[PDB]
């Protein structure tokens, strides 16, 4: 599906190494 | 209305949210003193985070330290975690970083980053440790740049340039407010692909179906194949550069294609890497796409790049 495949793709960043602002 | 809508797209750590800072230097008129002082705080954890990214990647890859001393540093590190949330890098901690990131231990598994999931800021920050460590130290705007922030929503950007008004948008990863979201995708001008070319040799993680490189050639393959996007700007960029230079020159392009007969040359090899992509495009008659070689952490290069965009765009809105 185009739309999960986006979001689940562009979600795997790193979040444990960005912090909040 | 002279007005164009710019998509990025792109896996996360792709280069997304740092195009947008990079429009706010070139196109707005860059960051404050005042808001570059607010990112003191977000500088001084993202080099605490980094760091510990390493240190407990050694552990799961198992590396010693180079000097045994260095482990008290390690839970020195854990202690004073949080040492900077609201000031400063007390003297202690600093002098905890420097140490652990001189230690050659660290360091064969910073060579190893693509064994796990460094950050590409770690490397700028921690080599800058002695400039940061100041308590008189504002943020300069490269500092700025090379910040992660987590985001929660689409975020977005607006600019003047050329006579046109830009409004571009990096959708991000969260669906919550899902009608907005869909709306980023309508009625784009440009959508702008990034891609990590550094990415190529990252191990295949027990997480994935296949390697990095292959996942965001899949993405593109849809974006650029969507019945929606038939009279849309294909924009990629090709981006991480820098890195993947230095990478090819040790690690063959056999580790993301083992079907590459080709040389490890960055010429060569970037060549066969946009080829991959370009080659998904289904309607080659219909559609070309715009590839750009990138390293989107420098201004230089991003503003002649954008600046090349845009002149396609304008001679574009010319068959009137
Ligand atoms: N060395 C280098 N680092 C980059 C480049 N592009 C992005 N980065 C860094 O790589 C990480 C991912 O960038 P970001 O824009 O946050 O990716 P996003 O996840 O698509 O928004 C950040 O630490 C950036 O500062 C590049 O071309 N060269």
């Amino acid at each position: 599906d185009f739309f999960s495949l986006i979001l689940r793709s562009q979600a795997k960043r790193m979040d444990e190494q960005r912090v909040l602002l | 209305a002279r007005e164009v809508k710019l998509l990025l797209l792109g896996a996360g750590e792709s280069g997304k949210s740092t195009i947008v800072k990079q429009m706010k230097i070139i196109h707005e008129a860059g960051y404050s003193e005042e808001e570059c002082k607010q990112y003191k705080a977000v500088v001084y954890s993202n080099t605490i985070q980094s760091i510990i990214a390493i240190i407990r990647a050694m552990g799961r890859l198992k590396i010693d330290f180079g000097d045994s001393a260095r482990a008290d540093d390690a839970r020195q590190l854990f202690v004073l975690a949080g040492a900077a949330e609201e000031g400063f890098m007390t003297a202690e901690l600093a002098g905890v970083i420097k140490r652990l990131w001189k230690d050659s231990g660290v360091q064969a598994c910073f060579n190893r980053s693509r064994e796990y999931q460094l950050n590409d800021s770690a490397a700028y920050y921690l080599n800058d440790l002695d400039r940061i460590a100041q308590p008189n130290y504002i943020p300069t705007q490269q500092d700025v740049l090379r910040t992660r922030v987590k985001t929660t929503g689409i975020v977005e950007t607006h600019f003047t340039f050329k006579d046109l008004h830009f409004k571009m948008f990096d959708v991000g990863g969260q669906r919550s407010e899902r009608k907005k979201w869909i709306h980023c995708f309508e009625g784009v001008t440009a959508i702008i692909f990034c891609v990590a070319l550094s990415d190529y040799d990252l191990v295949l993680a027990e997480d994935e179906e296949m390697n990095r490189m292959h996942e965001s050639m899949k993405l593109f393959d849809s974006i650029c194949n969507n019945k929606w996007f038939t009279d849309t700007s294909i924009i990629l960029f090709l981006n991480k550069k820098d890195l993947f230079e230095e990478k090819i020159k040790k690690s063959p392009l056999t580790i993301c294609y083992p079907e590459y007969a080709g040389s490890n040359t960055y010429e060569e090899a970037a060549a066969y890497i946009q080829c991959q992509f370009e080659d998904l495009n289904k309607r080659k008659d219909t559609k070309e796409i715009y590839t750009h070689f990138t390293c989107a952490t420098d201004t230089k290069n991003v503003q002649f790049v954008f600046d090349a965009v845009t002149d396609v765009i304008i001679k574009n809105n010319l068959k009137d």
